[PDB]
Parts: structure tokens; C-alpha cells; sequence
């Protein structure tokens, strides 16, 4: 039985767990995607802002 | 030239935060550790992995 | 000299307008961070990218 119990704890904590380094990578991707994201958004705000020259 | 919209501007807001909900639920499931939290990621992985926990209790 | 027609600046507002066009077709695939986000650009290379997506998968 204590053998069962551990083969079958193994394979349900790997079936749910999730594996921490592929997370950290992803969330190091992502975060890094949204930071550009946002200095381009900040950039493209003062596009529309050239044509003002000649009000 | 248009100037009453920018268009360019609302979509590079709307890939932000599409990509803004993805790293939201990337940190709730780092958070607890699980790629399973709430229903919608695998109800079928979500399913074995209680009677799995039924099974080991 | 004829002023009821300004043909240098007609030259300036289409050189930029078409100018403003490709500065916003840069600006969205900076946005979307990628190199083809809308069609025609290249399909091929869209529907390698999909072909691709669907086999990583």
C-alpha cells in the first residue's frame, strides 16, 4: 500500500504540479513583452502630436 | 490629417492587455504553484487529480 | 506666378500621408512585437507560422 500510495502521489503531483522554471521563463518573457509594450504605447502618444506644427 | 482618433494607439492597448490578462493568470498560477487553479484549464486534469487525492487520503 | 492650385504642396501631403501609412504599419507589428500580424504581408510565412504553432502544440 505504501508503495502504491507514492507511485500514485508522484504521478497525481505531476499530472497537477507545475513546473517552476518554464513559469519563471514565460513570466520573464511576458514581463519583459508588456515593458515594451508600454514604452512603445508612451512613444506612440506623441505621434499624432507633430502635425501641430503647422496650426 | 486625422487627428480626431489614433487607432494605431488603441490596438497596441488592446494587444497590451489581452497580453495584460495572460501574465495575470501566469502569476495567480506561480502563486499557488498549480497549472490547475480554476476550471477552464484542463477540467479533465482538474477531475483525475481529485480522485487521485480521494485515492491517496 | 499661378496660386489657385499649390502643386509643391499637394506633392508634400501625399509623400505624407503615404510616409504616416508605413509608420503605422511599423508602429503596430512594434506592437504586437512581431514581424507579420496582418494579411498580405507575407502568407506564406503566416500559414508556416500557424502550420508550426499547431505542431509545437
Amino acid at each position: 500500500l505504501m508503495n502504491a500510495y507514492e507511485n500514485t502521489q508522484a504521478s497525481e503531483s505531476r499530472i497537477r504540479d507545475a513546473d517552476m522554471a518554464e513559469e519563471t521563463v514565460a513570466f520573464t518573457k511576458n514581463q519583459i513583452l508588456v515593458q515594451s509594450g508600454t514604452a512603445m504605447l508612451a512613444q506612440a502618444n506623441v505621434r499624432p502630436q507633430g502635425v501641430l506644427s503647422l496650426l | 490629417m486625422i487627428i480626431n482618433h489614433n487607432l494605431a494607439a488603441i490596438n497596441s492597448h488592446r494587444v497590451l492587455k489581452f497580453q495584460n490578462e495572460e501574465v495575470s493568470k501566469n502569476m495567480e498560477k506561480l502563486s499557488s504553484g498549480m497549472r490547475i487553479n480554476r476550471a477552464g484549464d484542463d477540467a479533465s486534469g482538474l477531475a483525475v487529480s481529485e480522485k487521485m487525492r480521494t485515492q491517496v487520503n
